[PDB]
Order: C-alpha cells, then structure tokens, then sequence
C-alpha cells in the first residue's frame, strides 16, 4: 500500500510458488521470515569442544603458535559432552519453556548453540550470544572436572582465547557468522560484516540460496544503515526482489537462456531485449545508427539490470567452475551495459566502482584475497549498497575448488552448526512462504 | 545488440571487436606448440596440471544453476586457472586496454579480464586459454610492432617507438629482423629465452594501423570531434550524477 | 607563448618532444644514473658490514633500458633524479609531516572560565604571558613543581614551543610578543580580517610536541603531551594544589572540551589513533599549507601548492607506506608536482573559465561542470598526444588521469565558487578520459572514480558529504593512490578563486602562520627541492647523544 | 654479605646507608649538577637561535634542594644522573622499541602451498635461498620487476632485512647461512630441543622494516611493508604474472593468515593499530628478551632482565608518553633496574624458596602464596626501614610498592612453578604494605591492585586470563605507571625457575634471537647503560641527507 | 523527540537505526521542504550529521 508493485516469488528449481505478491511483503521490515533469519543469525552460536580440550590438553591458547609451558589441562571434554552441554543449557536459558536450543554435533566434538530470544530483546546489540555461550560453557566444564580455582582461567583462555587483551575474541574456539561490533566499518554494518565463504558453507554451495542469504542480509542492512528511506526505500526493495528472489523467474531464466554457450555480453543482450518488451526502458532519442534509451522509473530498470548482473555472474564464472572472475563480470556487466544503452548501470556506477577495486585486491600484492573472503563490510567491497556481494556468494557457490582460502578453509566450524538450521541453509524457501503467508497484510 | 556510439572509423572498430559475429581479420599462422611456448605455462606435451579432480569424480550439491550452465572443458578436466597479458602502444596499436576487456566478456566464456594503462589480462581455465590465445596471437587484436606479450616488465604503452617503429620492451621479448620486415618472438611472456624464436609476422604499415586503430587521438581521429560518443559519456555521467541524489 | 612543461621536457631528453622515435637498451642500465650508481655502491658497503646482502641491482629486472629521467620541480629551478623525491630519501617531507603529527590546537577558553569560575581568580594579559613563559619551559619536557625531576635535554626538544593568537588585537598586544602569532603581520588584510572575526575574542593555544618524541611514539601521543603540559602549567602559574577536584577541568579541556586535533581517529581495518594523515580532512589539509596567505592573487598557485602538499603526504607517506610500504609511490605523486604539467593545463583552465565567465561568475550547476571539464580534459590529453616526450614522461595512466583531472576539477570550482561541481568535474574527465585512449589507470584506480558522478550529490549517510569535510577516510577513497591530493587541491581551488582566507577551518590556518615551524608551508615545492638536494636540516636527530 | 644496594647508596650520599639524618638546601640547587647544568645552559642557547624562552631553572620550584643522585644501572657499574635513563635522552631505549616495532614474524608455509598447489611450481632449499636473496634487495625499499623506479638509499635503510628460522636441522642447514637465524648456534641445547620441536618443519620469516621508516610512521605499517615487499619477492623469485588472481593468496597469507603482529591493535579510548606497545602481551615481551638463552643458570636474572625491558617500555615509553607525555616517568621505572635493590630483595626470595621447598616444588596454591609474598613483602620493607638512605633513593611510595611486590610475586611464581600464584602474590604484597606504613602509592596507583586479588583467578570475560595473556590492554591494567613491566616479569619468573625455553610464544622467543638487530636483547641493562653514557648508536638518522 | 519504530529494531543487529534513520528523514524532510537543489543539499547532510563518514 505504500508502493503498487507486485512480483511472481518462485523456487531454486524455478517453478513458480506465488505470484502477485506486494513489494512489501518482501521487506525486511516487515517479512516474518527475514526477521527470524536476522533474529537467529544474531543469537547462534558455535562451540568447538574438540579445539576446547586439545587447547587444554597442549596449553595452546591465547593465538597463533602461543603455548604456556607447564598450564597443560587434561580433561575429557568430549567425551562428557552431553553432561557439559545440559549444565550450559541451563545457564544460557531464562527459563524452562524458552526458545533456548544447544544441539550436540559430530558426536559431541561441536555443539550448535541458540541463546534465547528474551537476552536479546533487553540487549543493546548482538554480543550476549558469544559471551552468554562462552561463560556457560566455561562454567558448565570447570564444574564438570571440579577444576581449581587455580587453574580455571586456563578453560576460560581456551574457551574465548586472548580477550580483552585482544580487542577480538583472539585463539577463541566458539565462532559466530556476525564479528564483533568494533570492527564495523560505519554504525549500522553489522549484518555486512559476514564473510562471503560463512554465507556459501551455511548454503552448502547452494547457488541460488547463497545468493539469497546475501542479498537478505545485505538489503536488510541498508535499513539498519538508514539508506532504504524514504527516497530510496522502492530502489532497496526491487533490488532484494528481482537480484536475490529470482523475482518473477528474470535470473533463472536469463541463466536457462545463456548457460549452454552464453558470455557476459549475451546475457546483457537478453536483458535489455526484457526491459524493453516489458515497457521498463524505450527509445528517447536516435543518434547514428544508435538508439539511446530512456526509463520512467528508474528503480525498475535498475532492479532488472540488477537481475541481469546476478545471471551473468552466474554464466560467466559457471562456466570457468571458478570465482575470481565474478570481479570482471562485476566491472563490465556494467560497463558495456551503459554503453549498449545511454542508461547508467546498477546502483548508478556503485557496482562497477566496486569491481574495480575488488578485482585490484584480489589480483594484486596489496590486500583483500579471493573472493571469499570479502563482506559488504570489507573496505574494498562495502560500497554498493547491496547490489555486488550477493554475486560474490553465488560465485563462490559456483567455485569447484579453484581457491586456497575456500569455504573449507575458512568456514568449516560455521558450516557444520549453522548449515543444521533451516531457514539459514534455505532462506529463500522460508522467504518466499512467509511473503506469500502475510500478502494480504500488505 | 548496438555495443557503442559514434561515427569514426575508431567507433565502428570498437563495435566490431565486441561483436562476436565479426570476423577478426586473421594476419598471421601460428601453431599450437609456439602458442604454448609463448605462454610458458607448461612444457609442448606436458600433461595439463590440476587444481581439483574432475567434475565428474565430485559430488556436487544438486543446484539448478551448475545444471544449465555448461562448464567450459578447462572445468571439467580440473585445469588450473592461467593468463595472457598484452601491452598495446597509443600509438595507434589496433587493440587497446578496454576495448579487449570489453571484447573479451562478449567473446569468450568463463572469462577473468582486468583492465589496465599498461597491460590488460585474461584467466580462464589452462586448455581453454590457449584456444583463445591462438585467436589473440594470429587476427587484428596484435600487431607484432605496437603490442607485446607480457607477463611482467609491461612499460611501454605511453614510450616513444625505437627506429623500427617497435615499442619499448625492458625485456625486449619481440625483436624486429631489418632483413625480413618480420618480427620473432624470442622469449615467452615473463621473459625466459625461447629454444626456437616464432614467427609474428611483419608489422602492420602506417595506413593500416589508421584504419584498424581503437585510440582516439589528434593525429588520427579525436575523441571530441566523435560528438555522438562523447554524449553518450557526457549523458551517463548527468543520469548517474542524478540517481545518487534522488530517483 | 611555450607550454610550460617544454623545458623540462628539453632537460630530459635529446629528443625535440615532439619526436615521436627515440634510442633505448644502450644507456648502460644504471649505470647511466649518478643515483643509482650511489645506491649499488651504498649496496656494496652494507652488505659486506652487517654479513647479509641488501641492494643488488642484478636482482630481478634491468632498470635503465629507457632515460631514467631528472625531474623538475614545478615553480623551481631544480632538476633532481625521482629517487630524490621519495620520502624516505627526503627529510623535508619527513619534517612536513612531524610539523603537522606534532601539532595540537587547544583553546585557553574553557580553562581561564575554571580559573575565574571555579578556583576564584583573575585572568588578564600578564597572567596569560606569565603562564606562557611556564608552559614555553615545561612542554618540551621539564619540570615546574616536584624536587628531584628528571628532564628531557633541551637541545634535543628545541623545536617544541607554544604559542597563542587572538582575533582582538588590543588583546594580542598585551600578550608578550615572543608567544603571540601575529594575523595582520602574517596575513594580507582582507584574510585578516576574516579571520580576526572568525576567532572573536577567543584566545587559542598552538602546540607542538618535539619531534623526536612524535617519532619515537605516534600522532596521538601529541594531543596527551599537551594536556599534561599545560595541565602542570596552569598549576603552577595559577596557584592551584597540585592535584585538586578543580585540576581535573583543566584536563578534560585540555584534551577533550576545546582541542582541535589535524586528524580524527581512524576505524579498526586501517586502525589509527588521532593525528595520523589519513584522519586529516582535505579541507584542514588546504589550511595548512600556507599558500593562500603568500600568492593570493594566483589562484591556481595556490590551488597547486595544496596539490603537491596532498599528493606528497596522502600517496608518498600514508598510502605509499602507513597504508603499503617498499619502493612505494613516489612518482604516483610527484607526476602533480613536476615538470610544470598540472601548472600548464590548470593555468589554462584558469583563463578559459576568466575569459569565459569570469572567476566564480559561472552558474552553480551541471551546465558548467560539462562545459569547463570537457575542455580542459581535452586540452591535457591532447598534450599527451602532441608531445611524445610528455606522455613518455607521464608514463603511468593513473598519473595522468590524476593530473588531467586536477586541472579539470579545479578549473570547474573556479568557475562556480563551489567545491562539490569542482568534484562532479573531476569525476567526468575520468570518465572522457577512460573512452579517448580505452585505459584511464592502475587495476584498481576508478574504484572511486565510477562510484564518484553518484556519490558528489548523494545526502545518504557513509555517501554525502561536501567535499571540504572529506579526507582519507570517506569511505570510496579509503585504498588508493592518485586522488587524495588532488581533492585537497579542488577544495582549495573555490576558495582561492573567491580570495577567502581559509577552506574549512579559520584556527587551523592561522596555526600554520608560524615562522618557528621547522618545514616552510608557504612554499612547500620549495621545500621538496631543498630536501631532494640534501639541504634540509630537520629536526629530532639523536646526534647530540650518540658517539660523534 | 653487604646486600646488593649498598655500594650504589655509598656512591649517592657521603652518609653511611644506615644514617638517619642529613643536610639539605645548601648544594646549590641545580648548581651541584653537571646534568642540570648542561641543560640550563642548552636552554639559553636555545632560546636565543628561535625568539622563544624555553628551559630556565628560575620558573616554578628550585631543583636540587637535596642531593639530585646518580644511579647504577643494576648488574653495570655504570653511575648515571637519573636525566641520562630518560627515554628522550637515551639513544638506547628509543631503539630497543624501534627494533620490536619494525619487526612483525611472516610464515612461508601458506605461501609455499600457494606456488605449489596454485600455481603448479616446486619449492626448495634453492628456491628459498633465491627467495631471500630477492627479499633482501626488496625489503629495504628496491625495485624487482617494473622499469623507471625509484628506491631507498640503502644506506638509509641499512638495518632492514629478512632471515629465516626452522626446527628442520636439514632444511636449515641447506639454505644460504647469511639468512638463518641458528637455533642450535643462539640457544643452550635443551632450550634449542624444545624450539625446535615447536616449530617443527614450518619455515617463518623474521621481517625487519627501516627504523627511518618506522620512525617517520607507526606500528601498524609494519606487516604491510613487509606483506608488499614478501608479495614483489614472490612474484619475481617464482615468476609469477606480476599480479594475476594467484597473487592474492600470498597478499593474505602474509597480511593477515600467517602473520605474527609484536601487537595487537587497541580500542578507540587509546586507538592505535598494531605493532604498539600497548598491544604486547606481556608473555611476549618476556620472550622479546633474550636473558632466557644466555643467563638460563639464574632465574633471578633472568627474570629482572625482563622487568628492565618491560619498565622502560611500558612505563617511560608508553605510559609515559604515548598515554600521557612531558617530564614524564623515568624514576617509576628506573627504581625496578637500578641500584641492585629488586635485585638484592629478588635473590633474597629465590633463596627463601630454594632453602624452604626446592625451585617449583612448592604446592600450586594459596598456603604457597600468602607464606611466599609475606615473608619477601616484610623483607623488602624492612630494607628501607634499616636504610634510611634507601628509603631516600626510592623516594616515591609506588616505585617502593612495584619493587617490592615484583620480588614477592617474582619469589611466589619461583616457588609454585605457576604464573597466576604468582600473580595473587603480587597483589598481597600491595596490600600488606598499605597496611604496615599506612601509605602505598599515588593518588591512582592501586586502581588494579584492589580489583587485584578478586580478578586473579576469575574466568568472567573481561577479567579472566593466564597472566601470560594479559598485557597493557587488559582493562584494569591499562592505564597506570609501575606495574606492567613488573608483571612481565612475573611471566617470565616461573618459566625461568622451570627452565622453559619460552613463557607464551617460541616464534617470538626465536625472533629476537638475532646478531643483526641493532639493540641487543641479552643485556637490556648493560644496553640502557650504554646508552646513558651516550655511547650507543642508533639506526634511523638522517645525517646522510642533510647538510654538513 | 524522535522515537523510531520497534519494528525497525526487530530485524536490526543493533542500535544504530534510531540516529541514522532519524538523520535521513530529516535531512530528506528538510530538502523537500525548501526545494533545496542538488548541488547544496549535501549541506544539510553536513548540518544534519556532521563530518560522518570522514569521522
Ligand atoms: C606487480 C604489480 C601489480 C601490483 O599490485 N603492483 C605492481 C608492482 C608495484 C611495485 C613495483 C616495485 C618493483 O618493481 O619491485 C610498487 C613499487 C609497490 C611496492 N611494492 O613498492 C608499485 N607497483 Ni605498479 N607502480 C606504478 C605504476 C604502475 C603501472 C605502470 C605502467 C607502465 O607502463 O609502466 C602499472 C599499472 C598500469 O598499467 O596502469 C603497474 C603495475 C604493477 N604494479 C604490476 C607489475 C607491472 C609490470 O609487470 O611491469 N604499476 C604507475 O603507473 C606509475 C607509478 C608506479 C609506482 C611507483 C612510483 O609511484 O614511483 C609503482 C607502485
Ligand atoms: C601534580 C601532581 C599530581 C599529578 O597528577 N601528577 C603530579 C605532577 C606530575 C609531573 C611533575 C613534573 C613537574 O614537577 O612539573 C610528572 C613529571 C608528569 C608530567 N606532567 O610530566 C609526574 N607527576 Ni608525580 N611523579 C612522581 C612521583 C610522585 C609522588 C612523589 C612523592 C614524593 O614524596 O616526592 C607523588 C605521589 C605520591 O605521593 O605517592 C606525586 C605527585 C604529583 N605528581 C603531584 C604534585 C606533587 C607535588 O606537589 O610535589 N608524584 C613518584 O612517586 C616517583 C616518580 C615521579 C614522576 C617522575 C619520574 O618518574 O621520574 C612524577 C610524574
Ligand atoms: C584493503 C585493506 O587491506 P586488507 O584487505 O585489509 O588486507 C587495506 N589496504 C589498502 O587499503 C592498501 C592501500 C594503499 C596501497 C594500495 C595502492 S592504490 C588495509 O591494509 O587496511
Ligand atoms: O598492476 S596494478 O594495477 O595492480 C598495481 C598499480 S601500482
Ligand atoms: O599526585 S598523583 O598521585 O595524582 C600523580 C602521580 S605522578
Ligand atoms: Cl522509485
Ligand atoms: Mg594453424
Ligand atoms: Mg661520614
Ligand atoms: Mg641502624
Ligand atoms: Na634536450
Ligand atoms: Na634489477
Ligand atoms: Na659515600
Ligand atoms: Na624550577
Ligand atoms: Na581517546
Ligand atoms: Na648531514
Ligand atoms: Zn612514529
């Protein structure tokens, strides 16, 4: 009711779900869906009880190649798991009947760990769910072995490494999609301050949920960020929709279209022949041999040049099994698009800007890495405001092992407890049913 | 598709190298061994290295996006990602920096390209780089005078030319023979001698540089007397300027 | 009648410039340079001193198969090889950034309000020197109250003072002379009187730190050394106890309530306290350099002083080695501040926009910024093209991209009297420049450059900003080379143009007005030739305490 | 049979140690020292070259009402005024932090994987020793592969360099001897047993950046000047494209995957990056210094050895100037390395211990602490009590109150073979003095020492962690004087009783192992003293590139 | 007095919305309200939330 659009919302298969939804019902602001991904993603935790007892066992904690000689603690940890876990459970809970979860993994050398809404909602920010997960734990494995007094402050060194020496929780053995909120780049980044590669392992290499996921967490930031106001607000939303919803199947069939044997350049092709049979652009103005096109709304054509891009990356580095190239595709998508048309490319040169610096600091000596390692809170790659990333995840989705710092290097803690939840693993499932369950709302 | 504006012959060829519909003029033959040679990236009848197993050895999550998009062969045989590079001269070379990286995503499939002043890139998987670098080696992208072959060591795009009319090489990787009118290259792109030179062919003279050049310049065609291409720049630059601010 | 960059490029080359053909690979390499030949010398020496190699000029690639050429500094007479312009090899540039690390500006507002409210005393001119000549004996490090005080050696810390200005000149001439910046000594009138009332009767303190203490420590250790000096110094001149409730006002003023510092604190990726370059706002920036106050009926001097200052700070010192380090960024910068090139095509767009328009008579609006960045950024590169030695000389794309769009972005603020359509035009050369010869710069050069058209009128949080508040840390350009300077440039350029005395901050530029500074900001490419020449005495040495 | 301080009480005062009275006010205040003396005439001279008064021994209070004395730098018999142990003054200590802050510890064994994983290239013993020739060239600031650089002066840049270190005795051995930092050489043969087995076959770079450079900038520059200089190296010694995707791996692996940081970064209160003092824990700094390797017979030296290295830095260098600044700090450090006094109370626990349990066989406990840290706090205080010119030496109650307690938790940590009852045992000393003299320190001193006895063995998130972890950074630590260095010490202790070859990391125990840095680290307080006597010299000046 | 909308909070990671949110609103309120052109509006943005990204 405040914007008039409606999307058809499909699935990964690309079969249609629901059409006609309102624009709205895919907001951040308002989608139940999206609000349990952020809420959960702010309250899990992973706690590795193997990395816990062998920090223990050698007196290796506090970070890298530390050691104290003589501190050297040999309990079984493991091998009590369950016992160590009910006791934290009970300290992590409020009461009884809550939404607190600690689940058991890989028999008893990880736990998955969701500390209960009612911490949250009487929080500031998000950090109660490491530092309530590691207290519990802590405490639930000094308790377990009856250890001194003497010698507990080495559990809590294992458990949460050199913190608050360190500003980070530094040699820590519990790990958390979201990082500390020190190190966001400006108020508001905290839900860009998630690696690429954490996105694609709670995906499982997914394409299209990966893409999802970081496209929901990067548009539900630009609320948090202020930049979906007002102005803006219906650019932010088609974006989400048409970019990261496969909204009204435009990625899936772009890709169907351009998979066997397209390139970059086809897939532009096919897109601005959509915009144009949709009535999104037109004609303004013949120069020679040179149509340049014109929009009334320019929110639209955005979102689906937006789509395009998603579908390019999608070809273009599908096609090589192979990421790095996304920061090519990113540049000259946009690129030649701009001068196939006189029209300015997606999120009005911000993208291409973006793969400019990105492809510097991943072929270069100076910084960044492959392309798993980037956020939207990485210097390099924070300043599209969400249109890039999610193309990042779907490449790496897309990488068949082409990368030293891949998923399994980076993000096999995060991978095995947070790809058990659902909505995290599936999210665009769960956001698709829940715009669908609340569009009459709208 | 119309991929850019203008009138001058500079624009046409800008359009042409894009369209994959035409023709690079082919200039030179080369064969399959010197190609391999002059990327150095493996020894003539090396097996290609691997960076993984082969697809079809992985167990792949079932996505609807690997399933329509065929992988390159490269892929399938879990080659390793390599590159060439090329420098081109400003003085008037037929390539030139964006107009290969441009030409390039329109092109070729499975395709990392970089663009730079003195040097331009692409990574693609190692079987399928050395198709494309036959095609980059032997029609109107390379001139043997004014683009070279580079790894690294790239200056020389903005030099002046020697009295052959070859541009700078540190390493001087492409020697001009006074006897032929042809040029050789000597060593591969990051500069190791080659056992045997490969023929590059003669340089292309004056009027046919001209005639196939991208650069726009004063002594050939200006980029400000292409008005239709400089108000299409112009245009993006006001719709972009615009959109940031509202919409 | 010639451009101005034609005798340099006469220096440098056999060639007339405009040859388009020259001779390389028989120069001897580097054995053609007098520099290079010290450095494998130098090499020799150390290596065989400390027992492990170190400079070897067989390693890796041949430098020399092309003229390793001299540079001149523009609006000099000096020709120096490059190598002589990197900062580590040139201790004017060191000492231009100590003079600006270990420089605070603190009010004495706030504290004679403590003195007179709080402790019940009087403050006038005689109380206020009296505590002068106080703080002028204990900031460089010595002692005022306990017995048995250890004390930094005063010949070692001889380049650490404070002193005072006030926009009441009855005021400043009750104060001793010796502590006083005097504005209407140091200022053309009209600046003076600008800035007189910009200050009021507000009587504000300059501090610098001794430069051997900012060396061994950091930029944030400035604004504590202060506080504690003053803080020691207000008890003894003012008769407090030495450590009572109200001695605590002086300090929180000190360091917190009315301290101005040259850089604010940087976020945790590029984690940086105060007073370090990359917190220095582009704005203050042009206020330090001295410029404006010595050249003021040429604005495009002016406008390219702030340039070299910029360029050399922000892309030598800050992103060339706080930011990467090595070999570094030398000629990244110094492509802005020799061979006279910026010179000859900003004074081009200078006397285009005058003869077309008339200074800061041009519309506010899109309109100009097309015309005059269009023109100029056509006018550079087509010197590029007329002249091979000029595009031989300017050999890297981003260092012309750079120095065309400077000339651009400063002829277009000229013309509007406004700094954010002097940005718009920066960012349309890049753009014209990237389709004219199908390259614009380094890999990741236009990460700025294409989120720029958008970014210069976006009000969004992390995206709007007018240009003066932006330095090194607005978000697009955090990483790199090439533009900071320049930007320092284009927010100076309307100003100077419009003749005012400061771009952003009225205190900062009077704190720079200072003849007991070690660098001279009054002629900064001056000084980078004196220290490329090996004549610039800075200060912070330990020579006094080593063996001789 | 004298105890330890008595020859340097004797040197200070023409009275016997045991004399209860004295004469005061007519040595002629400043005038009985040569030091005081140099500096007022420094002051004029001063004052007359720049315009500006500057040091006078007329303004505030009249130094040297009593005997202003000379101190022994302890286990030296060098006898300096206290002005000579003052950071500014003292050539020294400015490079025993100069050479932590340019270092930063680089794996090869991520990279290695890069070449031979991604790039499909091989690595050995000659590829590394072709490497580190390249490495050495680069990392002072030279050129590797592009045409028309410009470089450092290596002459400039002299102390810059990169060695290696590895537990493979084969591997070692193959690569060029010039590079190699030789455990086997540098440390006893059951210490080099333990390294060797902690390092394994990894293979770690020891980067050191130029003084020059770390001085003009800051900590945090140094892993990335070593991370660009690692990446040219790379690049050219296993020819690489200069810059393709695989370049990437290593930019990352050295920047962030296999880095080793002397520092952690701080938060924004006291931002600094990394490579500050602030951010070395004190683990670290105990294994910084090299007392461990050559003094592995006296634990009790060893372990003072660290409290000297850590009173200067922490106290005079970063409390004293980073965090504050002016006069400064010099005497709450020097009262833990001079005179022999912490070492005479030291010894007097170690063999308290020795004689009662055996080194490292008391029980870890409570019972352990209160006996051990009573018996040596009562010991301690009786000292000044029975030496009035003691008690006039260490005149300030919190440089008694950092000595005393640094021998009681030193002696407690000596017995218990553990830190952290180490730790407890320091605090009860704090408190057992306040209660016998009714007095501790200044005004803020125990801040920490009464959170002190609660927070030792706490496991809550911003109070629990193993002493070696904690550093300047821990919360209640991290703003006062007399109390850091001291508990480095009390890492070091029980690691040095036990004969641990490290306290918190072997990577850094190695890399401070190394006959090229310019401070050596086996005798920090011969070193200080070299350095009083100003007759150390340092890395880092500018003489050759300014004027004669 | 501004009080942002809970349901903003609700899918935030932390606090920063209410400022942030607040800033935008006004300074975009305050923008249509006068018609302020694009070339001066980045000035109440400057007035609005100060030196914000640079600080
Ligand atoms: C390895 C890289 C990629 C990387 O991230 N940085 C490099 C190398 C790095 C090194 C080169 C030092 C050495 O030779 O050992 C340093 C000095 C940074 C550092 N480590 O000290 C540098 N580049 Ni580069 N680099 C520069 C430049 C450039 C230009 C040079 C083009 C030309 O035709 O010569 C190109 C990019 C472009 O094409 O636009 C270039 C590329 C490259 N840049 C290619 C190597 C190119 C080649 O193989 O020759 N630089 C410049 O254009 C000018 C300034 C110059 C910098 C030194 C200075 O400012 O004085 C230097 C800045
Ligand atoms: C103004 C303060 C309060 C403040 O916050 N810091 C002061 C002053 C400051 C100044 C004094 C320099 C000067 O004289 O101008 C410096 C040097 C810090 C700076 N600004 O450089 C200092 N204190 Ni204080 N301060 C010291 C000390 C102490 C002892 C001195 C006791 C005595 O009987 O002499 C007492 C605290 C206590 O009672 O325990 C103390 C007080 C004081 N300290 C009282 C003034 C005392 C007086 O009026 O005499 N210092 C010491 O205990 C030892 C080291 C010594 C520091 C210099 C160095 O370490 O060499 C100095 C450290
Ligand atoms: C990107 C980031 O590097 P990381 O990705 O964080 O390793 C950043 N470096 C840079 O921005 C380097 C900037 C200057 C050198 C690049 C030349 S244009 C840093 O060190 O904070
Ligand atoms: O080659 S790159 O553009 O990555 C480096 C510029 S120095
Ligand atoms: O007098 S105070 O204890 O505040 C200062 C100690 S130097
Ligand atoms: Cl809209
Ligand atoms: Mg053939
Ligand atoms: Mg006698
Ligand atoms: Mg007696
Ligand atoms: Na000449
Ligand atoms: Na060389
Ligand atoms: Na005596
Ligand atoms: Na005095
Ligand atoms: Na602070
Ligand atoms: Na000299
Ligand atoms: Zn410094």
């Amino acid at each position: 009711a405040k914007f008039e659009d409606k999307v058809d919302l499909y699935d990964d298969r690309g079969n249609l779900v629901e059409e006609q939804v309102p624009l709205e019902a895919l907001s951040p602001l308002r989608n139940p869906a999206i609000k349990s991904i952020v809420q959960g993603i702010k309250r899990t935790v992973a706690v590795n009880l193997e990395g816990i007892e062998n920090a223990l066992k050698t007196a290796k904690v506090g970070g890298p190649a530390c050691k104290i000689m003589g501190r050297e603690l040999d309990l079984d940890i493991v091998g009590n798991a369950e016992s160590i876990a009910a006791a934290a459970k009970e300290m992590i809970q409020v009461t009884e009947d809550d939404d607190t979860n600690v689940e058991l993994l890989g028999g008893g050398k990880r736990a998955l760990v969701q500390v209960p809404s009612a911490r949250f909602d009487v929080a500031a920010e998000y950090s109660a769910a490491p530092l309530v997960t590691a207290t519990a734990f802590v405490q639930a494995i000094i308790n377990e072995f009856d250890v001194s007094m003497y010698d507990a402050n080495m559990v809590k060194a294992a458990v949460l490494g050199r913190y608050p020496q360190s500003v980070e929780y530094m040699g820590a053995n519990i790990a958390t999609m979201l990082d500390i909120p020190q190190k966001l780049e400006g108020p508001g980044y905290a839900l860009r301050n998630i690696m690429v590669n954490h996105v694609v392992a709670a995906t499982l290499k997914n394409t299209l949920q990966a893409a999802a996921l970081s496209t929901i967490l990067e548009q539900t930031a630009m609320f948090e960020m202020g930049d979906a106001v007002g102005a803006f607000e219906r650019m932010h939303l088609l974006g989400l929709a048409y970019q990261g919803m496969n909204a009204d199947n435009l990625v899936f069939d772009l890709v169907k279209a351009n998979g066997k044997e397209g390139t970059v350049g086809s897939v532009i092709a096919d897109l601005v022949e959509r915009a144009l049979e949709d009535g999104v652009i037109k004609v303004e103005k013949e120069l020679t041999d040179y149509k340049v096109y014109g929009t009334d709304d320019l929110a639209m054509w955005n979102a689906y040049a937006a789509a395009g891009l998603m579908a390019a990356t999608m070809v273009n580095q599908g096609a090589a099994r192979a990421a790095q190239g996304v920061s090519s595709t990113l540049l000259y998508y946009n690129d030649l698009i701009e001068f196939e048309t006189g029209l300015p490319s997606v999120d009005f040169g911000k993208v291409e800007g973006t793969a400019v610096g990105f492809s510097f600091f991943s072929h270069s000596i100076y910084g960044g890495g492959g392309p798993g390692i980037f956020n939207g809170n990485h210097i390099v790659t924070r300043h599209s405001k969400g249109f890039a990333i999610p193309c990042v995840a779907a490449a790496m989705a897309l990488d068949a092992g082409t990368q030293m710092f891949s998923p399994e290097a980076t993000s096999g803690l995060i991978k095995e407890v947070f790809s058990q939840v659902d909505e995290f693993r599936e999210p665009l499932k769960y956001v698709v049913e829940a715009a669908a369950e609340i569009k009459n709302e709208i | 598709a119309q991929y850019y504006p203008g009138t001058t012959k500079v624009a046409q060829n800008r359009r042409n190298f894009c369209n994959p519909e035409y023709e690079l003029e082919k200039l030179r033959e080369i064969s399959d061994e010197d190609v391999v040679k002059i990327l150095g990236h493996r020894a003539p009848g090396e097996e290609y290295p691997s960076v993984h197993p082969p697809l079809e050895e992985m167990d792949e999550p079932e996505d609807a996006i690997r399933e329509m998009v065929e992988p390159i062969d490269g892929a399938k045989a879990g080659d390793r990602v390599r590159y060439i590079q090329f420098t081109d001269s400003m003085y008037f070379a037929p390539a030139q920096p964006y107009v290969r990286s441009r030409a390039y995503l329109c092109r070729y499939r499975g395709a990392d390209a970089g663009t730079l002043s003195g040097r331009q890139i692409i990574e693609t998987r190692e079987r399928d780089l050395e198709k494309i670098s036959k095609e980059l080696l032997e029609t109107e992208f390379f001139d043997p005078a004014r683009s070279g072959v580079r790894g690294k060591s790239v200056h020389g795009h903005s030099l002046r030319l020697d009295e052959d009319g070859m541009m700078f090489d540190m390493l001087r990787r492409q020697i001009y023979n006074k006897d032929t009118g042809r040029v050789e290259m000597v060593k591969n792109q990051i500069g190791d001698e080659l056992d045997e030179p490969v023929d590059l062919g003669e340089p292309l003279d004056e009027e046919t540089l001209m005639e196939k050049t991208t650069i726009y310049r004063v002594d050939g065609e200006a980029y400000r007397d292409d008005v239709e291409a400089v108000e299409i720049m112009q245009r993006i630059h006001v719709l972009r300027s615009q959109g940031g601010f509202n919409l | 009648a010639d451009k101005l960059f034609i005798n340099a490029l006469k220096k440098k080359f056999e060639e007339s410039p405009e040859e388009k053909k020259t001779t390389f690979y028989t120069l001897g390499g580097w054995k053609q340079s007098e520099r290079k030949t010290e450095f494998v010398n130098a090499g020799k020496e150390v290596a065989a001193k400390r027992g492990i190699p170190q400079y070897n000029p067989d390693i890796g690639t041949p430098l020399g198969q092309r003229v390793l050429m001299p540079y001149q500094v523009s609006t000099t007479d000096t020709y120096v090889e490059g190598d002589d312009l990197h900062f580590v090899n040139n201790a004017a540039m060191q000492q231009m950034w100590d003079d600006i690390r270990r420089t605070v500006i603190v009010g004495l507002n706030h504290a004679h309000a403590v003195i007179e409210k709080r402790l019940g005393k009087e403050v006038t001119p005689e109380t206020i020197t009296h505590y002068l000549e106080t703080v002028n004996h204990a900031m460089p490090g010595a002692a005022v109250v306990q017995e048995h005080m250890v004390e930094t050696h005063p010949a070692l810390v001889a380049d650490s003072y404070v002193k005072v200005f006030t926009g009441n000149d009855e005021i400043a001439d009750e104060i001793d002379p010796a502590f006083v910046i005097d504005i209407n000594k140091q200022f053309p009138e009209d600046q003076a009187e600008t800035l007189k009332a910009e200050v009021g009767d507000g009587i504000w303190q300059v501090v610098r730190i001794p430069t051997i203490v900012s060396r061994t420590c950091d930029g944030a250790t400035t604004s504590r050394w202060s506080a504690m000096q003053i803080g020691m110094s207000m008890i003894s001149a003012y008769k407090q106890a030495a450590g009572e409730a109200a001695t605590g006002d002086f300090a929180y003023a000190a360091k917190h309530a009315e301290v101005i510092h040259m850089g604010t604190y940087l976020p945790v990726r590029r984690a940086r306290g105060e007073n370090e370059p990359g917190g220095v706002p582009f704005g203050y920036l042009a206020d330090i350099c001295q410029s404006s106050r010595v050249n003021y009926e040429d604005p495009v001097r002016v406008s390219l002083d702030v340039v070299a200052t910029g360029a050399m700070l922000y892309d030598q010192i800050w992103l060339g080695s706080y930011m990467s380090g090595g070999v570094g960024f030398t000629q990244y910068a110094t492509a802005a501040y020799t061979d006279n090139i910026l010179d000859d095509f900003t004074y081009f767009g200078k006397e285009y926009v005058e003869d077309k328009y008339g200074l800061c008579e041009a519309p506010n609006n899109m309109d100009t910024v097309l015309d005059v960045a269009t023109e100029v950024t056509f006018y550079g590169l087509e010197q590029y093209e007329e002249y091979p030695a000029l595009l031989e000389d300017q050999f890297g794309g981003s260092q012309r991209a750079a120095v065309v769009a400077a000339a651009a972005g400063c002829s277009t603020a000229f013309a509007t009297g406004n700094a954010q359509t002097g940005l718009s035009g920066w960012y349309l050369s890049m753009y014209l420049h990237k389709e004219q010869h199908s390259r614009l710069g380094f890999y990741g050069y236009d990460l700025q450059d294409q989120c720029g058209a958008s970014n210069v009128f976006s009000i969004r949080g992390d995206e709007g900003l007018p240009l003066e508040l932006r330095g090194p840390n607005y978000p697009n350009y955090a990483m790199n080379v090439g533009h900071q300077g320049e930007y320092a440039g284009i927010s100076q350029a309307p100003h100077a143009a419009r003749g005012d005395a400061f771009v952003f901050n009225p205190l900062v530029k009077i704190a720079f007005a200072d003849d007991n500074l070690v660098f001279d900001f009054t002629n900064v490419r001056g000084e980078f030739a004196k220290g490329a020449l090996r004549e610039f005495e800075p200060a912070g040495e330990r020579a006094l305490i080593t063996p001789a």
